[PDB]
């Protein structure tokens, strides 16, 4: 789908900080990081050969979107991310806890944004995302 | 859950009062004995067409007129069946943003058109005509600010203008002719070369979009801007001395904004389709139904006239209300989309210079088939 | 397995969810 395309090739941009059309290890390491990772150099050059299919040290947006296609077990994907956002392992994700993760990445929302994330994320009410209703929302697409 | 019959379930977007609704539901609920569940799944507009008769849409969604010609097209909505006197609770114009092939396919329920906003700080007196505004910059670029900024990208932000002295995008009694398109007619030409002669004489700068435009007159370094009440959000955030009023004229005619109609539509599938009109009229569609959506996140203004004299006591509610019934209602059908990009490119090129109004509006009058 | 570029991928689409969002409330991009 070209909807998704566009999906992924703002996908592609977090990582392009530049956008020069090419994502480092470099840029890589700094979207880990900023995710409160720590991994190594080595882990990142693997993390880019595993993608890259030219040889040059870098992900293009072809190779990127080859990749995406490539899907058994995203489920463990989406844990790993309501447990980033869930730092405090407490179970909900609070708007506390959104807009922490959004500004580390460079992602700019109003207060009233992560509010209103918040909200209609919140299908019970009780104002904080659980596991089950961030599923609801990752799985959409 | 999945449509059952005996029960209801509603598809709203995300953004709307769907708590609100929620509540209108539970009225309904103690009243009869008929549960209603209130959903917002994301790309709802699109998931429709999927699953409507499979039994996994909903009985009833809400969501902007446009997209429910496409939908009638297809069979996915009801014709919707209410008395003469349940319609005149509704402003007429209202009634003609829900029509195709002249049947009645949805429930108006809120309005939304552009306005004029304006630093009242920078302009105490906003300008009533379009060909004041020229003079204006002059005298504001003299004291570091400028007369107004709005997105120029979009042609639904810039087609207020193109269309004030005549422009439209297909002719309307109570259908589309796609044999009709205004938009090479004068009126267009003088509107989209008055708009171009703006960014001339530097008055506009033609690379302004939404963020560019939204940043200046948030941070007070333009007099005006021309936004939706989707907008007003963020200047109350930025406190900039704002008020909201009728667009300005051009050559003595209004400007004419697209009207947006937010309808409850009935899915073609349903086994609920006379209890929907029930929980749709003389539920939703009254003072206290609308109140309830309101108060979980506010509708602008409302189709309902009662409701709506209430809440124009807001002169922003009455500025989007009077910029809409002087407006041009968004064609429902699917040459839009021809129009639209064709639209988009015209101005662009005639904005970005090398390109004559004349030259880009007769391709652009093309451009839609 | 490209594990974590996709759960930041999966993180980054409550942003990118809102966003295409708001600029369709906004009439824009
Ligand atoms: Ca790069
Ligand atoms: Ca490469
Ligand atoms: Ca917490
Ligand atoms: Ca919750």
């Amino acid at each position: 789908t070209e909807e998704q395309i566009a999906e992924f090739k703002e996908a592609f941009s977090l990582f392009d900080k530049d956008g020069d059309g090419t994502i480092t290890t470099k840029e890589l390491g700094t979207v880990m990081r900023s995710l409160g990772q720590n991994p190594t150099e080595a882990e990142l050059q693997d993390m880019i050969n595993e993608v890259d299919a030219d040889g040059n040290g870098t992900i293009d947006f072809p190779e990127f979107l080859t990749m995406m296609a490539r899907d058994t077990d995203s489920e463990e994907e989406i844990r790993e991310a309501f447990r980033v956002f869930d730092k405090d392992g407490n179970g909900f994700i609070s708007a506390a806890e959104l807009r922490h993760v959004m500004t580390n990445l460079g992602e700019k929302l109003t207060d009233e944004e992560v509010d209103e994330m918040i909200r209609e994320a919140d299908i019970d009410g009780d104002g904080q995302v659980n596991y089950e209703e961030f599923v609801t929302m990752m799985t959409s697409k | 859950m999945k449509i059952e019959e005996g029960k209801l379930v509603i598809w709203i977007n995300g953004d709307k009062g769907y708590n609100g609704l929620a509540e209108v539901g539970k009225k309904f609920e103690k009243d009869t004995g008929i549960k209603v569940t209130v959903e917002h799944p994301d790309k709802l507009e699109e998931k429709f067409p999927q699953v409507a008769a499979t039994g996994d849409g909903p009985d009833i969604i809400f969501w902007a007129h446009d997209r429910f010609g496409g939908y009638a097209q297809s069979g996915l909505l009801a014709e919707i069946t209410p008395a003469a006197a349940f319609q005149d609770k509704l402003y007429p114009f209202t009634w003609d943003a829900v029509r195709y092939n002249g049947k009645l396919i949805a429930y108006p329920i809120a309005v939304e058109a552009l306005s004029l906003i304006y630093n009242k700080d920078l302009l105490p007196n906003p300008p009533k005509t379009w060909e004041e505004i020229p003079a204006l910059d002059k005298e504001l670029k003299a004291k570091g600010k400028s007369a107004l900024m709005f997105n120029l990208q979009e042609p639904y932000f810039t087609w207020p203008l193109i269309a004030a002295d005549g422009g439209y995008a297909f002719k309307y009694a109570g259908k589309y002719d796609i044999k009709d398109v205004g938009v090479d007619n004068a009126g267009a030409k003088a509107g989209l070369t008055f708009l171009v002669d703006l960014i001339k004489n530097k008055h506009m700068n033609a690379d302004t979009d939404y963020s560019i435009a939204e940043a200046a007159f948030n941070k007070g370094e333009t007099a005006m801007t021309i936004n939706g009440p989707w907008a007003w959000s963020n200047i109350d955030t930025s406190a900039v001395n704002y008020g909201v009023t009728v667009l300005p004229t051009f050559k003595g005619q209004p400007s004419k904004p697209f009207v947006g109609v937010l309808s409850a539509g009935i899915n073609a599938a349903s086994p609920n389709k006379e209890l929907a009109k029930e929980f749709l009229e003389n539920y939703l569609l009254t003072d206290e139904g609308l109140e309830a959506v309101n108060k979980d996140k506010p509708l602008g203004a409302v189709a309902l006239k009662s409701y709506e004299e209430e809440l124009a006591k807001d002169p922003r509610i009455a500025a989007t209300m009077e910029n809409a019934q002087k407006g041009e209602i968004m064609p429902n059908i699917p040459q839009m989309s021809a129009f639209w990009y064709a639209v988009r490119t015209a101005v662009i090129n005639a904005a970005s210079g090398r390109q004559t109004v004349d030259a880009a509006l007769a391709a652009a009058q093309t451009n839609a088939a | 397995d490209e594990n974590a570029i996709r759960a930041a991928i999966f993180i980054q689409k409550w942003y990118r969810r809102h966003q295409a969002r708001r600029e369709m409330l906004e009439h824009h991009h």
